[PDB]
């Protein structure tokens, strides 16, 4: 199945996103035949989002749109770099955007080279000042419009544009090729005091014979699987995706419990202390109707359980509102496994009121 | 002089203006670059012209005090990028401390001393912005309020210390109220609201009797969640403001609330409408 690769734009609000984009469609389906938009290359499906707000973009992010796997920074060569491009790359640092691809539009309206090429040197010194590898991205001087308007010239620029889709955002990673990961959800013993947990594969692969970690809440443990089972059927594995029951050798059901994971040795950690950007749902959206201050201690929801928490709000954020999206440091009450990226919700009395992403594990 | 790539580099480090602005004021100035300022300046005007139309619903609240004088100014830009930006910050800035040490409520008076700057600004940062709103709160005791960029808040007291102004700023900026007092409410507005709810609830089906009563109670209601004073606190929700108030012996005798782009309907935009309409 065709590899799918989550992008954006972002720049000024008229340097040319919509058109460029617009350019990108119209021009792949002329060459190749046939909110977010779509398109393909021959070897990529690509779903395209607009990035014109900050809050907009982070709050997105956290409440379900697919991250980024690299964005496209369109820069109108006639102006160069606004005052703000320096906040739409700082956006992009932020969120951990992987790759950004610049495209300089309008280049057709700068005749003269050395212009181009100071253009070009500025956007390369605005992006190493945010640790993009600002010598090695890659740069495309184009035109959307005329492009859009059928000037050979300018489509080749854009299909330079979509080859450096291809070429310098690697492929995704499927969850099929993760070390294997099942959300423990129910445990179980069968009769010859063989331990069963049950749960939706979350990535990964377990087979008859291989070790596991059972992390998160209590102390790691190492079993080894003796059995993959699917609605009473004895399977040889369980893949990303499906529901499956994981025998467990010699462990015993009162040493395992829902909210732990299963996992390929040495792969996941358990963490009590984390870094996150969070959205607090509306009064409209089914959240909390009223403020929250430094002392709330709600429970953070990790894949299948609830964990107790305390937050630190940023220096000089003393209060939240519903609808506001801050960046938070949780100290949980046990750990729980983990990595960068979890998305986690916020609840209170089993009802959720925000959601949240893990940006940097610290403990 | 020679048009070189190095003297439109050096024109637009000094000025931040769009490469081939610079490029054009410069080559008609025969390279001097003071008069390409000058060019840029007067080419500025019809930039920022073309700009004024367009809907500038982002931006900041600012707050500064002075003693017993306290200033609260929204000035507006398209996009939060611009918002963080930090010229467009030191512009707001300069504003707010211009509307402090001039004492200016007159947001026209305000954006006659700014005009010249703030197109400058547009010509450079390619958004619309625009000086529009200020106002000043007098009192003995001044604290304000913010709430990120989105939300400041004034508040003017009588007995109260730091902190508890301030958690009566954070209240207003949550909770909205449009008066200090219950009883501030005009008898007008009352019997208006009054009427209003009666109607409703006679439609319900209550027969009037019942229904005056009921309504009786729901103004006491209405004056109550519309006031400071009514209102529970919002960081210890058991008590109102005037509890709190009465417990410090303290009293509140002004305040107001500014947020980002109140009063401006926000256009909703179809990324993807947008670009299948382009591609014809
Ligand atoms: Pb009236
Ligand atoms: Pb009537």
């Amino acid at each position: 199945t065709k590899p799918h690769v989550n992008v954006g734009t972002i720049g000024h609000v008229d340097h040319g996103k919509t058109t460029l984009t617009a350019a990108i469609t119209t021009v792949l389906a002329k060459t190749y035949g046939g909110s977010h938009v779509e398109y393909d290359t021959p070897t990529r499906h690509y779903a395209h989002v607009d990035c014109p707000g900050h809050a907009d973009y982070v709050k997105n992010m956290i409440t379900g749109a697919a991250q980024m796997d690299g964005a496209i920074l369109v820069v109108a060569a006639t102006d160069g770099p606004m005052p703000q491009t320096r906040e739409h790359i700082l956006l992009g640092r932020q969120v951990g955007v992987p790759y950004i691809i610049v495209f300089l539009n309008k280049c057709d309206m700068v005749d003269d080279e050395e212009l181009l090429e100071l253009v070009e040197m500025e956007v390369r010194e605005l992006l190493s000042q945010y640790d993009f590898p600002g010598d090695d991205t890659p740069i495309v001087r184009g035109s959307a419009l005329k492009a859009l308007e059928g000037d050979a010239e300018w489509e080749a620029k854009i299909l330079e544009l979509a080859g450096f889709l291809d070429s310098y955002i690697p492929e995704p990673e499927r969850a099929i090729d993760k070390p294997f990961l099942l959300p423990i959800e129910d445990v179980f013993s069968i009769s010859g005091r063989g331990t069963v947990v049950t749960g939706r594969v979350e990535r990964g692969i377990i087979k008859v014979g291989e070790e596991v970690e059972i992390v998160g809440i209590k102390e790691t443990q190492k079993s080894t699987c003796t059995g993959v089972e699917m609605f009473r059927k004895l399977l040889d594995e369980g893949r990303a995706g499906e529901n499956v029951g994981v025998l467990l050798r010699g462990i015993k059901r009162e040493e395992i419990e829902r909210g732990q994971v299963l996992a390929k040795p040495g792969t996941i950690k358990p963490h009590t202390k984390f870094e996150s950007e969070v959205y607090i749902l509306s009064k409209d959206e089914g959240g909390r109707h009223t403020p929250f201050f430094k002392g709330y201690r709600p429970q953070f929801y990790f894949r299948t359980t609830d964990v107790t928490g305390t937050i630190e709000l940023p220096e000089g954020v003393e209060m939240v509102m519903p609808g506001d999206n801050i960046k938070m440091v949780v100290t949980l009450i046990h750990p729980i496994a983990m990595d960068d990226g979890l998305r986690f919700a916020i609840r209170e009395g089993g009802r959720t009121v925000g959601a949240g992403v893990v940006a940097k594990v610290l403990g | 002089a020679e048009i070189t790539a190095s003297l439109v580099k050096e024109l637009r480090e000094r000025t931040g203006a769009g490469m081939m602005d610079c490029k054009k004021a410069l080559t008609e100035a025969n390279g001097d670059i003071e008069l390409a300022i000058e060019n840029m300046r007067k080419s500025g005007a019809i930039k920022a012209a073309k700009k004024a139309g367009n809907v500038a619903a982002d931006g900041v609240i600012k707050t500064k005090i002075d003693g017993n004088y306290g200033i609260i100014l929204e000035v507006n830009c398209q996009t939060d990028f611009v918002a963080k930006d930090a010229g467009f910050q030191a512009f707001a800035d300069k504003v707010l401390d211009a509307a402090v040490a001039g004492k200016i409520t007159d947001v026209e008076v305000l954006k006659a001393q700014f005009e010249e700057e703030r197109v400058a600004l547009v010509a450079k940062i390619g958004e619309n912005i625009n000086i529009r709103r200020v106002a000043a709160l007098e009192g003995d005791v001044l604290g304000s309020y913010q709430h990120g960029a989105r939300i400041g808040v004034l508040v003017a007291a009588k007995g109260a210390d730091e902190e508890l102004v301030k958690h009566i700023a954070m209240h207003v900026a949550a909770s909205k109220p449009e008066f200090i007092k219950p009883e501030d409410v005009s008898a007008e507005v009352v019997e208006k609201e009054y009427q209003v709810q009666l109607d409703i609830a006679m439609q319900s089906g209550k027969p009037k009797e019942i229904a005056e009563k009921m309504v009786e109670g729901r103004m006491k209601k209405f004056t109550g969640e519309v006031s400071l004073t009514g209102q529970p606190f919002v960081m210890e929700p058991s008590k109102t403001v005037g509890q709190l108030l009465k417990e410090h012996n303290a009293e509140v005798t002004g305040f107001i609330r500014f947020e980002v782009g109140e009063g401006i309907e926000k256009v909703e935009t179809d990324f993807a409408a947008e670009v299948a309409a382009m591609s014809k």
